[PDB]
């Protein structure tokens, strides 16, 4: 029985915290549950009016500052833009290095966005402290796999330091959490909170170990810099030694996603049943991502491992390929000047203008980027369906698993719970696919180093980054003129799914994705979080 | 017993959370180690779980501590529009950081963007982003770099705690990290000096890591420990074959581009 009050009313959540960037989201309830939304981006940078006028090759570097989360991504998708624009095809070894690169940053965002942006919603920190911990480990020993980390002592001493943190009085990161006192919305048994509590603190020791494992290759972490125009600069990325090092980084790493992260959300997900009925929305998109074929923009659409698919109307059997002309933004609802809308991003215009607070004319600094008349929502739910629905043989395996063990229909997963589950999903496939990636590099890096190709500017050109980043379709085009960045704009994940309504007054994937949300507690809407937080938001990324 | 830690306020501005996401990078010690024994983190909206009103909540109830508090600041503040360009809570970021700022103990900026304005600030600058400093007229210790090393970040932080203000430079920066040209500390020094640089990416020359000088390279003008200390306890871009873009320094968008280049 999902609990919810009979509140009728609006509701304000700002700052929502536990994301990326700055959001407001407003909705109005009636009776206990969202009737209307609003996703209320509230910073404005201006990344593609800074870039105007100025070297392509300094673009990656600006871009990349889009996000410090999502970091690399910007920089990659960029890269690939130029690349693009100036036609070069970058060495097999660079395509590698890039996409494996990717791999390590899906790696580390994912593991962090679940323990310690995510886990909250559905954990109750506090209520660990009632576990006992004998009978937590118990719990652990029955249902994951065995592992010392999860034994009485190692989940009693996470409790004796919780126990003397919150006796301190001084909660920290706790301090008036929605589920201080109990909350009706939260399931789980103490024993589970203790454990996930455990791999919350573990999971801030491990987030490190991903991080080095993608600085071999990137050069460090946050911010990259391995990419330059025509392939990669990194020739010690393809050496011996720090290639040995990466992959034993990389198997530390995903055991804890197999011991910890995927057990972890699996409880989760079999006690919060009911999630799997609330959040879904129906037309979904991805680029596509691990690509064999980097040479241009279709062969990444043709040949990314995670396939590239639009679906509609959560039609599993009708995956239509990607029209790259036929994206666009919007802006009537957006914080931008009048006359902007239905642009496609080669024809971008980002000319701002601030309204007021509120406005529901005008409430948010993203744009609203449409496919056909059709928002779409991107990120790893949608690159499970596309690839489930194109029969990817790890995504169906992982995917009817997933099924098998919760025991719901492959339906249940258009929704928050699904949103949740996809995201550990691919995170347990990037994994299994790391060794092989990484002994196709090592051995074409040992039989030859070349990573970077020739190329030359040309005096006016066009060209279209693709990746799919943590969060979903990602694309940067430009326009050369004058050897110079004429237009550069950048169309991303959260752009997709947070951004506000288009000009036909449709819904983005969020604020239909909260229409029936439950409110068992208007004081503290947790739900809102769960939703929210399940599409993994960057506002930082998406208004750039 | 129950010996009181420090409070610490968090802001995030006109920022990408890659300052945040830096600061967790930490091995000595750990973030976690760090908030339950160290400091008492009491503000932070990447990680704290009240959200909205109970989130606002926790802020002001940091900035009305007996015991006080120090004020950390990741990213610039936009000024536009009376600063409505970037708020939270409905209130805009310079009034928020303005208020914070007023009873800190002391200001640490975290990263290019707090310190001296970031990437916001870079022509034609839509937002009129503005550093901490400028906007509120008062000094700050600066942590920069985009993002600063961890070993940088919390350094600065356990010395405001457990000793003081350390010696700052005459940008705000502590010697103790920011003393030195990531130049003087290259391994790729003698190919400079020799005059042995790579004139491309792909050439031999770049392959044998030659200095990158030519490449646009901005370590000579840069004030970073980077080769010193490495990122992730095992690289830093120049060993990855990349130029440094100079990142550490106030405005470098705009002083430090184009990139690939010294002109
Ligand atoms: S200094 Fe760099 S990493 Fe830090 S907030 Fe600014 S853009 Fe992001
Ligand atoms: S690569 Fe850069 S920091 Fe190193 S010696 Fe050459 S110019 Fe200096
Ligand atoms: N992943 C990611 Fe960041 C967002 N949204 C980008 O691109
Ligand atoms: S770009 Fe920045 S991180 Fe160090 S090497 Fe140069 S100062
Ligand atoms: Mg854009
Ligand atoms: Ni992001």
């Amino acid at each position: 029985p999902t609990p919810q009050s009979t509140f009728t009313g609006p509701i304000v959540v700002d700052p929502i915290t536990r994301i990326e960037g700055h959001l407001r989201i407003m909705v109005e309830v009636e009776n206990g549950k969202v009737k209307d939304a609003w996703s209320s981006s509230q910073l404005f940078r201006g990344l593609e009016i800074i870039l105007k006028g100025r070297d392509p090759r300094d673009a990656q570097h600006f871009t990349q500052r889009a996000c410090g989360v999502c970091t690399y991504v910007h920089a990659l998708a960029s890269s690939r833009c130029v690349d693009d624009a100036v036609k070069v095809s970058i060495p097999a070894n660079a395509r590698m290095m890039r996409n494996l690169v990717m791999a390590s940053q899906y790696l580390h965002d994912h593991l962090v966005h679940f323990y310690h942006l995510h886990a909250l919603d559905w954990v109750d920190v506090t209520a660990a402290l009632k576990a006992d911990p004998n009978k937590a480990a118990k719990l652990a020993a029955s249902i994951a796999p065995a592992r010392p980390g999860n034994s009485a002592k190692a989940l009693k001493a996470v409790q004796d330091k919780l126990k003397a943190f919150v006796e301190s009085g001084q909660l920290g990161i706790f301090t008036n959490a929605y589920f201080l006192g109990g909350h009706k919305a939260y399931y789980l048994p103490p024993e589970v909170d203790l454990i996930a509590t455990a791999h919350y603190l573990e999971a801030l020791h491990m987030q490190v170990k991903a991080a080095s494992a993608m600085a071999i290759l990137g050069g460090k972490n946050p911010h990259t810099q391995f990419t330059v125009v025509g392939g990669c600069s990194n020739y010690q990325g393809l050496t011996k030694d720090p290639l040995a090092n990466y992959l034993a980084l990389s198997k530390e790493v995903c055991q804890f996603v197999n011991e910890c992260y995927i057990p972890d959300l699996l409880a989760v997900a079999g006690f919060y049943k009911d999630w799997g009925g609330i959040g879904g929305t129906s037309n979904y998109l991805a680029f596509g991502e691990f690509a064999t074929d980097d040479s241009s923009p279709e062969k990444h659409l043709a040949t990314s491992q995670f396939p590239s698919g639009v679906i509609t109307g959560r039609d599993l059997g009708k995956v239509d390929n990607v029209d790259l002309g036929a994206i666009y933004e919007d802006v009537k609802y957006s914080w931008y000047a009048p006359g902007g809308d239905g642009k496609h991003p080669y024809d971008g215009v980002t000319d701002p203008k601030y309204t007021k607070l509120d406005d529901k004319d005008h409430y948010s600094w993203m744009k609203a980027p449409r496919y056909k008349g059709k928002a779409m929502e991107v990120g790893p739910l949608a690159r499970t369906f596309i690839a489930y629905a194109k029969g990817q043989p790890d995504f169906k395996k992982v995917v009817d698993m997933v099924l098998g063990k919760l025991s719901v229909p492959a339906t249940a997963l258009h929704s928050t719970l699904g949103r949740t589950a996809a995201r550990g999903i691919e995170t347990a496939i990037v994994c299994a696919n790391m060794e092989k990636w990484i002994k196709e590099m090592a051995d074409s890096g040992a039989k030859d180093n070349t990573l970077c190709a020739k190329w030359e500017m040309p005096e006016e050109s066009k060209g279209v980054g693709l990746a799919d980043a943590p969060r979903g379709a990602l694309s940067h085009w430009i326009r050369i003129k004058g050897k110079k960045i004429d237009n550069f704009q950048l169309v991303v994940p959260s752009t997709w799914n947070l951004g506000p309504r288009g000009a036909q007054g449709d819904k983005s994937p969020v604020e239909e994705a909260l229409i029936g949300t439950p409110i068992a507690d208007p004081k503290r809407p947790v739900e809102i979080l769960r939703t929210v937080h399940a599409f993994d938001p960057c506002i930082a990324c998406g208004v750039h | 017993t129950a010996k009181h830690r420090p409070s610490v306020v968090w802001l995030h501005n006109a920022e990408c959370v890659g300052c945040t996401e830096a600061a967790i990078r930490t091995i000595k010690p750990y973030i976690d180690a760090l908030i339950l024994d160290t400091i008492s983190l009491d503000y932070q909206e990447t990680i704290m779980a009240a959200a909205g009103e109970a989130a606002e909540a926790a802020l002001h109830q940091a900035l009305e501590g007996k015991d006080g508090y120090y004020l950390v600041v990741e990213g610039g503040l936009p000024t536009i529009d009376g600063g409505q360009w970037g708020m939270v809570a409905g209130h805009p970021m310079i009034e928020t950081t303005k208020k914070a700022a007023a009873k800190a103990k002391g200001i640490i900026c975290i990263g290019t963007c707090s310190a001296y304005g970031g990437v916001q600030k870079a022509k034609p600058n839509p937002s009129q982003a503005k550093g901490v400093s400028e906007a509120l007229g008062v000094k700050t210790i600066n942590i920069p770099g985009c993002p600063p090393n961890p070993i940088n970040f919390v350094g600065a932080v356990v010395h405001v705690l457990t000793k003081g203000i350390p010696d700052l430079d005459e940008n705000g920066r502590p010697k103790l990290f920011y003393g030195e040209l990531v130049h003087d500390n290259c391994p790729r020094l003698p190919h400079f000096e020799a005059s042995e640089f790579a004139p491309s990416f792909d050439s031999e020359e770049a392959k044998k890591g030659f200095c990158l000088y030519e490449l646009g390279c901005k370590g000579p003008v840069t004030y970073n420990n980077c080769p010193k200390v490495l990122f992730n306890q095992v690289n830093w871009p120049v060993q990855a074959g990349h130029p440094c873009l100079g990142c550490s320094e106030p405005d470098f968008w705009d002083t430090m581009t184009p990139f690939y280049e010294q002109g």
